[PDB]
């Protein structure tokens, strides 16, 4: 059945991530130029995990956003350094909103030779739904001028989906990473990713379909919430194990009521995160387009997920800030994810406008 | 399929409308099991077939699904009417499991028909959260038990026909292994009760048992095995808190509409608060749904039940606080006073929501259990 | 010194409130028609406590907003049913912004024969700074038309200060309680006060000075925060005592770590409430007019004060909802106060506009 | 009067400007006591007279007021420079109280002149929150102590001249009564350290003591009476957290200005978050002020110290989280990478604020003490 395939998916990803997201390998990758584990990427491709969410006509399994979320959740459990959500959200945007020519890029994503990223953010106000980056018509193509902020995992990406406002409003456009007029500055982020601040000077581009931008934002929000769920789950698991071991005052820290209550609040928040994630997935597969379910999943990620990784830092005491101990990476990932596409307060504002607008319908 | 639930919804409105009037609904809903017209409603619902809607047809019920059951609970609350949750959804199903064939025959039909109502007799002045320390005693005399003690906050005892009574039957056993459940008729000689008024508007009771005598066949389950019965009925005591959340979702919707029509919805702070409570209500209702499925399947873990109940009851209070703020100056007006909004329901529910973070399991203890049962944390 | 006088003030108020805010008397007063203890009012007048904050020329002690806050804090400690903040905030508004004719009302306030209330709220949006109630010029007077919401402690008040918008903007106007065109409907509130929904049909009125409205709102916010501080302090004290007595699992509830931590969070919030209250008082006496300090004190009241009385309900378990036990009144007072002139979210919005405006100065 | 503090402020900017360059300030400020140029700064500050600014003139200081002292701490942080808080504000004042006349003469002048820096040696792998369980031992040999053990997270041990070392001197006494403070030179034979890098960018150390020998005159206070010294210096270890809050207030102001100038300030959610953090920062700074007055007066209660420290350190984290959100996409950019706002300070401080809810007293234990010492709650 579908659940059995998703269980198989989960076990496979877990084994691959477990074999490569190790003390030694995380340190090697997080001090490299790309901050990307190319070995892990090739292993994922070879196990079919890059293809599992993508269409059959491109060699994938055709299992869609649910399979993507299962893979991303395992990835977050291990803070595994590969750009799965930028590449696979971009690929799902192409699959669902691209031209035939654009969908011909998907086979290379399935087999691991072609990575992508998405440039959905801007400095300042940075309304992701109203990019300041401009798109100008040029024959049957477009030229883009503007700047985008902190494009994730830019190294080795062959193409980028870039949000921009054209004459008919915001849209999503495919750009080759070697396009003329395109340049970036590498910038290191909280999570230790190597992002790019992107400058576009009349860069040639090709549009995706008219619904690509709001669709891609909902999927990206859902995907980020999947990673955050895995980050928080892994953080809680490590912290629970540690608090059984560490004794003070003659007993395990895990026996103190305040410790148990902080752990329980993490557990509660994780359960809440998880059911709202799957509601967002189910809503997307059932053709919802109002955006509320994705924002609810994302707010839980932004607020609950960030609470969890702050509590798991605190519960560790000094060893939790040692960079040779694992938990600090969950803090760094959780913190970065909770602001990606905007933080908790922004997401409440956007969700509140959707609620108000729907009530006035 | 979802057309069926819609149709069920529309049928139940017509039906409750033919029973309720206006304020009466919000009057019998505020009193709860302790109110005067409670039995009048129960008997009406019972003869019309709605009490056994979710019961197995083996025991005379319709065997309807969880989806349909929730529509029923949501619509009774919406109408203002009280529903005998404890008796129909908590006592009957524990009797169906642990009752003798004889016990089932005496009680279940009258529960079904709306003729028998039960009240829960657990809590004592000396044994609240530490319920396993209860001291109300039942001593063997022959084939009778002699019951001496008292209970406190016995909701509905003034309107019930029987008490589901937790008693100490073996004073020398481990505390969890010295307890039995005994059914005590409320007309028994030596039984008495006195009212307790709550800040929320409900009247509950203290109940007293002085030499009360009950045949030994009125013990449910095995003697000294009462703890597993207590837990079984306490777990079923979450399907009610799920329906309670259903009521707060409806009130949230009503506040959205109210704020839309007077411009309060144009305030950024209002929109943000409605967004945050929407997101927390979404998690609650989804967790409630999963946990109802588990409990009616005999697969709910202690960790998940505790996490869901503590999260849901704290969310009801968060939503009550937040919607009161959105209501502005009218947020402080009691039901039946001029200017009240939505008949003062959110004002009155704010004074009641404070109960449910310690009733049906104390949220501190539920968090302990989440840590120990859910994460394997050591005790002590 | 001034502090010694404020200490004397506090002890006197404490004794009077302690003698009359008893189990029996609170029940008698909260089931009466007025919900006002006239005996307590006369005792306060006779001890000079109504005059302590008012000017010497009216027979008061001239000790201003600080003395008022000391008295209100003791009042909240005992949930004592008298309309001190409506009468004395109105009287301070008259003292500082009234005409000579209006200040001639103050002697009757000092000696206890004359009470007042303030009508600062409206149904709906209810922006207290932009009343929808209208003020029309009529000779050297005014006529007011509109409605005001839930005017506190209306019974026995001889005059009301009513906020309204005239041709030159929002203002504050004195109205006699027997004025033609004035009527009200009694309405019972959460705290069990008997408020009035006020209808004004071209009601004769006299203006206070141009700065009266924003000044009175800052003072009222500060005064409400003083009562809330006393409510939260008294609630915490009762709860601490109870948790020493009540045992479960063979030991005092007060020994459980989670219980100690909930009590500590109340303590912390009360300390925060208290220093921000006194900053608001000091700012008003130092002539600040920006309103930020009063809103900070009020937000702490609205959010911290409400948190405290929710925690003290929870920590009591079932007996805390028994109306024959004291703590539920602190819940009712705390809850009502936390919404008076607006709740926590509104106060953050107003404070955020002041911050933004001051930064753009 | 407030003109004097303004003038002090303006003088200290000119002064620090004549020392700092650009990024160097945020580079030595991130490393803290463990950084390479730390001693270089300390010695400069010391010879220029700023280290004893708040010390009593009896011990060679200027005796300046708390207001002036806070201006100094705020301006050093603003400049990016590290200040020897622990040595000047924590060790010196405990020595002035419990030191021999001899001890004061050996240490205080070099502290004053910026020639002596101390590191705190409390925490062990087996004794963190339960510091009174420490096992590093110091045994009498004659008029020498022989010290064997290790400590962990000894900040500045790589740059300090002496360790303020908590040792077990009486293995048979109550744990609180078996401890002494001993000053160990960092050039002593048998002393060694190794680096520990933190997620926040700081390097602290583990320190090791293998047969280290120190004269018995290097015990501060009475032998086995070390616990009162530990607490004294831990209490003085709050004047630093007050200055830390000062730094978050400045950063909050800078974020307001930044959001004003790029339109982020026009977002309702931003305004609301700035309002909430303003209100929480106001309470923090006022509580810090009261508590500094108390501590320099010898009148701070355990309840108030614990409440103020736990509130302030949790508020620093709340403000860090909230300002990061307001910064948008730039909120995630590390110092020294392109696009960082305010040199990435709030990003880096977010990775450090997590320390101070468990350093200088563990906030859970501080809440226990608030309940027991502040409200009289029973223990155990
Ligand atoms: C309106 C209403 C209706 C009902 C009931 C109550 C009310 C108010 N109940 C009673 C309810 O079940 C009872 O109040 C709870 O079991 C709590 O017991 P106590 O009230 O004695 O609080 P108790 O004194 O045990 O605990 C009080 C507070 O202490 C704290 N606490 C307790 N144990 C702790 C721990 N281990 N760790 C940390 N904190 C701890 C919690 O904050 C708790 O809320 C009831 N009962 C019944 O038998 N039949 C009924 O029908 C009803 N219905
Ligand atoms: C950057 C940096 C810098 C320094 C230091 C640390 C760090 C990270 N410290 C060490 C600091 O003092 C130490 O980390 C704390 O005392 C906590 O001890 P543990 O780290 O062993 O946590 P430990 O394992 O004791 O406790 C870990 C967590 O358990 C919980 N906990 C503990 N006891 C509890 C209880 N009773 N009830 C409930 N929950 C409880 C808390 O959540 C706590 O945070 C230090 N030390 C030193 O000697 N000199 C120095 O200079 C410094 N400086
Ligand atoms: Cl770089
Ligand atoms: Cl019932
Ligand atoms: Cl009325
Ligand atoms: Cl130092």
């Amino acid at each position: 059945t579908l659940g059995e395939e998703l269980t198989e998916l989960q076990g496979l990803a877990r084994q691959i991530f477990t074999d490569h997201a190790t003390h030694q390998r995380l340190r090697a990758v997080e001090t490299s130029e790309s901050r990307i584990d190319e070995t892990l990427w090739r292993e994922l491709a070879g196990a079919g995990l890059l293809g599992v969410a993508l269409p059959e006509a491109a060699g994938g399994a055709g299992l869609g956003l649910g399979a993507l979320c299962v893979l991303l959740e395992e990835q977050g459990r291990h803070v595994a350094p590969v750009p799965l959500w930028p590449t696979l959200v971009a690929a799902l945007a192409i699959a669902e909103h691209g031209t035939a020519e654009q969908r011909d890029l998907l086979p290379g994503v399935v087999d691991g030779s072609r990575r992508l990223t998405v440039a959905l953010e801007e400095f300042g106000v940075g309304d992701v739904a109203a990019p300041g980056c401009t798109a100008v018509p040029d024959g049957d193509g477009w030229r883009l001028s503007g700047t985008k902020a902190v494009v994730p995992s830019i190294t080795g990406a062959a193409h980028l989906l870039v949000s921009a406002t054209g004459p008919d409003g915001p849209g999503l456009f495919l750009v080759d990473a070697d396009a003329p007029g395109l340049s970036w500055e590498r910038t290191e982020t909280t999570s230790r990713d190597m992002a790019g601040n992107l400058t576009l000077d009349a860069v040639p581009a090709r549009a995706l379909g008219p619904a690509a931008l709001p669709w891609t934002l909902d999927v990206a929000r859902t995907a980020l919430a999947a990673v955050q769920l895995g980050v928080a789950s892994g953080a809680l698991h490590i912290t629970a194990s540690y608090l059984k071991e560490r004794e003070q005052f003659g007993r395990p820290l895990g026996t103190f009521q305040a410790v148990q209550h902080q752990l329980a609040d993490c557990y509660i928040e994780i359960e809440a995160m998880r059911v709202c994630l799957w509601q967002a997935v189910c809503a997307a597969e059932d053709g919802a387009t109002d955006g509320k379910a994705a924002l609810v999943a994302k707010w839980w990620a932004d607020e609950g997920g960030l609470n969890v990784v702050h509590r798991t830092q605190h519960l560790h005491g000094g060893i939790g800030v040692d960079v040779d101990y694992p938990i600090h990476r969950y803090f760094l990932w959780g913190k970065q994810i909770s602001g990606t596409l905007g933080g908790a307060s922004a997401d409440l504002q956007r969700l509140g406008d959707l609620i108000a607008e729907g009530a006035a319908s | 399929e979802p057309a069926a639930l819609s149709e069920l919804r529309a049928e139940l409105r017509a039906y409750f409308n033919g029973l309720l009037p206006a304020d009466e609904r919000r009057r019998v809903g505020e009193q709860g099991v302790g109110g005067e017209r409670f039995r009048e409603v129960v008997k009406m619902l019972g003869s019309d077939g709605w009490l056994g809607y979710g019961w197995p047809k083996e025991y005379g019920g319709q065997g309807r699904s969880i989806s349909e059951q929730y529509v029923l609970f949501d619509e009774v609350q919406r109408a203002g009417l009280p529903f005998p949750f404890v008796t129909v959804n908590t006592v009957g199903p524990t009797l169906m499991k642990y009752g003798t064939e004889e016990q089932k025959k005496k009680y279940l039909p009258g529960i079904l028909s709306g003729d028998i109502v039960f009240a829960i007799g657990y809590t004592e002045p000396g044994a609240g959260t530490d319920l396993a320390s209860l001291t109300t005693r039942a001593v063997r005399d022959g084939d009778e038990f002699v019951i001496d003690g008292s209970k406190i906050f016995t909701s509905g005892a003034n309107t019930a026909d029987y008490i589901w009574l937790a008693c100490r039957t073996d004073p020398e056993a481990p505390k969890h292994k010295g307890i039995s459940i005994i059914i005590v008729p409320t007309d028994a000689e030596g039984f008495s009760w006195s009212p307790i008024q709550t800040v929320g508007g409900m009247v509950v009771t203290a109940t007293y048992y002085s030499g009360v005598r009950v045949p030994v066949s009125e013990v449910v389950g095995e003697i000294n095995g009462g703890w597993k019965l207590i837990t079984t009925q306490l777990n079923h005591e979450r399907i009610g808190l799920a329906a309670l959340g259903g009521r707060m979702i409806r009130l949230w919707e009503d506040v959205v509409a109210w704020a839309r029509d007077n411009g309060v919805l144009e305030q950024p702070w209002v929109r943000r608060d409605l967004a945050r409570t929407y997101a927390k209500l979404e998690a609650m209702r989804l967790l409630n749904w999963k946990m109802t499925i588990a409990v009616e399947n005999d697969e709910l873990t202690g960790a998940d039940a505790g996490a869901t109940k503590a999260y849901g009851t704290e969310t009801h209070i968060d939503v009550q606080r937040t919607l009161t703020g959105i209501l502005g100056a009218a947020g402080r007006i009691r039901p039946e006073s001029p200017g009240a909004v939505l008949a003062g329901q959110i004002e009155q529910l704010s004074r009641q929501g404070i109960v449910n973070t310690f009733a049906g399991g104390v949220n501190e203890v539920l968090r302990d259990m989440v840590a120990t049962l859910g994460l394997g944390m050591p005790r002590s």
